RNA sequence: AGCGAAUGAACUUUAAAUAUGUAAGAAGCCCUUGUUACUUAACUGAACGUGGGCAUUCGAAUGUAUCGACACUAGUGGGCCAUUUUUGGUAAGCAGAACUGGCGAUGCGGGAUGAACCGAA
């Protein structure tokens, strides 16, 4: 794998390599690359102190830094929204572009026939 | 209806103004087609496109302590004899007691 | 009114002039053609009404 | 536990493309109200099988009114309470006019004699004794005994607590 | 005035509509599942400590 | 200068909701239900309640 | 959960709870075309320049008594207790970390009474 300076990378910390291992607070985190070296990579990652945030700088190497899979959703959303707006303007119809919070379900009916409800006990005896 | 009528206060330029006039209602919510307290009640009860605006305009209701009191120990969940949590339709009696 | 719900309009001064604006506001509210801060999109409501009339979703004859 | 009501609750797993039309499970719950009935229902379903509240919906809640509230009758209740040692089975008999009254007296007796709570008691089954001679417990069979007629000796009369001073000494023969 | 007339009519129509659908399912031997509530009133009643 | 609850000051009720007068006059708060003989409850439904 | 799916916590279609990292446009995207002092077999990358679209849903919800910058100006830089998690040890004590909460600068009702309890400022 290859890394440029400025991309988002995840930190997993495998146990195979012991040289330059980051801390368990840094295990399984996400940061941005700000230095690239021969084998290690400089990453700026936030760390939490009481009320404020402080950005620490840590050197984690290639066997445990992997590219992040976060912003692909943002790219897919912008492309899909652009294309959908193109079809909307072309066809003269309005299309909903924002994301909804998955509103609660509506009313519906279910038929007892072929589905005789089975009575159950607090504990199953059989 | 009782919450909007009895303790209805709107946020007018950051000021808690009692909702004593349909003119005030129209001046604050005219852009969304709400021109009366009945319109506001309909929006809230049957949530519509502008429920966000209606709720944000409505000031948080400052309810009184319930008449008759809470249950003997109110700091448990409803299902275990307390008052915390989701009481579903009994919130109506709770509002009757507090309002 | 039956097709688009449209609770009764305020016809305002005169007739037919600003009732169109009220009609567009109500149609945008019903359909869901709201703006950024909730302001109804009168242009969107009007174009939807025009498309519905063209497609025959409303009745009318001479 | 309070003025109870018997609720027939039917719930189901949420519909899926792979598995539509679930089996629509049902239970009878003694709860003070519908919200507690639904909570009990989901607890029992998650305790038994994998169906949970997030992945299911309650399709029906109904009240089961006692068929003949004006008839005194005999109930046998099979219970499994949990104590410090473990789960213990019992079968207790009661004399009431309704299933909810039988369950209320059941809970009162359990709390009084074995310190068993609502969270510790599991109501496995309740049955009406259709015919006599199905009574096994002396404390019900004595009431079932033919031609029962007893006095009520040493009746303390109801004197109002606000009448502190009495001129005549009470009598306890009424 | 006219709009409030309409709103009251709508309220009654919704109530009797729900009741009628429940009865129709009951008579057809099915259960109509009520639509989940969309508005909730939340009252904070506990002080902010711990 | 003095907020008045309409439910106590019906005059404020009249001011805020003009429909209240005709509501009270025509008695929409005690409207009779529609007539017609109700259908009987299914025996299967009764057995379902009295199943266990 | 299934393994009437394969294979066998190290099984998996699926998939928890639970807290915990990153992103959710206009200062944003994409690719097109060129230079370069850098880089690569090579606008392959990096920056610098063009182009386009979409401003009345500009692309989740809620909150909105505003936010950003520079300059200048005092006092402070101790800990104690407890929840949960975690590590080690004893016969039992206990000892060490991380989070949060409370007291530290806080009056009031209750636990007969009270630095560490409950409610509430």
């Amino acid at each position: 794998r290859t890394y440029r300076v400025g991309d988002i990378v995840d930190i997993k910390v495998n146990g195979a390599v012991q040289k330059g291992m980051p801390h368990k607070f840094y295990h399984g985190k996400t940061g941005v690359v700000y230095n690239v070296t021969k084998s290690a990579v400089g990453v700026i990652v936030y760390k939490r102190v009481k009320h404020r945030y402080i950005e620490k700088r840590i050197n984690v190497r290639i066997e445990h830094v992997k590219p992040s899979r976060s912003r692909e959703d943002f790219l897919r959303r912008v492309k899909e929204n652009a294309e959908l707006k193109k079809k909307a303007k072309a066809e003269g119809v309005p299309v909903q572009l924002k994301r909804q919070p998955a509103m609660p379900r509506e009313a519906h009916t279910v038929s007892i026939a072929d589905n005789k409800p089975v009575t159950l006990a607090p504990v199953a005896y059989e | 209806r009782e919450l909007i009528y009895k303790r209805g206060y709107g946020k007018v330029n950051g000021q808690r103004i009692p909702l004593t006039d349909n003119a005030i209602i129209e001046e604050n919510l005219g852009k969304y087609g709400i021109i009366c307290i009945e319109d506001l009640i309909h929006e809230i009860f049957t949530v519509g496109p502008n429920f966000k605006q209606a709720a944000n305009f409505l000031w948080p209701f400052k309810l009184s302590n319930p008449n008759g009191g809470f249950r003997p120990r109110k700091f448990k969940h409803f299902i275990e004899g307390g008052d915390l949590g989701n009481r579903e339709e009994h919130i109506n009696a709770l509002i009757r007691a507090m309002n | 009114m039956q097709v688009y719900d449209i609770p009764p309009l305020l016809k305002d001064p005169s007739q037919g002039g600003d009732a169109t604006m009220d009609f567009l506001v109500q149609v945008a509210r019903k359909r869901g053609r709201l703006g950024r801060g909730g302001v109804p999109n009168i242009q969107a409501a009007a174009m939807t009404v025009v498309t519905d009339w063209r497609d025959g979703r409303i009745q009318g004859w001479t | 536990m309070g003025r109870l009501q018997e609720y027939q609750v039917i719930g189901r797993h949420l519909p899926t493309e792979a598995n539509p039309n679930p089996a629509l499970y049902r239970m009878r719950i003694f709860a003070p109200n519908e919200v507690v009935a639904k909570s009990r229902f989901w607890y029992f379903l998650r305790g038994l099988k994998k169906v949970k509240k997030a992945t299911g919906e309650i399709v029906s809640v109904n009240v089961i009114s006692e068929k003949h509230p004006l008839k005194v009758k005999n109930f046998g209740i099979w219970l499994r309470y949990d104590s410090r040692s473990g789960t213990h089975n019992m079968y207790k008999e009661y004399r009431e006019t309704s299933r909810v009254a039988a369950v209320e007296a059941m809970y009162a007796d359990m709390a009084a004699r074995h310190r068993a709570r609502f969270r510790s008691i599991h109501i496995l089954k309740v049955v009406e004794l259709e015919k006599t001679e199905d009574v096994k417990r002396p404390y019900i069979k004595q009431l079932v005994a033919k031609n029962l007629s007893f006095p009520l000796p040493h009746r303390v009369p109801k004197i109002s607590t606000k009448k502190i001073f009495s001129a005549k000494r009470p009598s306890t023969f009424s | 005035f006219k709009r409030a007339e309409k709103y009251v009519k709508e309220y009654r129509e919704q109530e009797r509509e729900k009741i009628r659908l429940a009865r129709i399912a009951k008579q057809q031997g099915s259960f109509h599942i009520p639509a989940e509530a969309k508005l909730v009133f939340v009252i904070r009643i506990k002080g902010i400590n711990k | 200068v003095q907020k008045k609850n309409p439910l106590r000051n019906k005059q404020i009720m009249l001011r805020l909701n003009p429909y209240a007068s005709t509501f009270a006059k025509e008695k929409l708060g005690e409207v009779k239900a529609e007539e017609g003989k109700p259908p009987k409850v299914p025996a299967s439904f009764k057995e379902l309640l009295h199943e266990a």
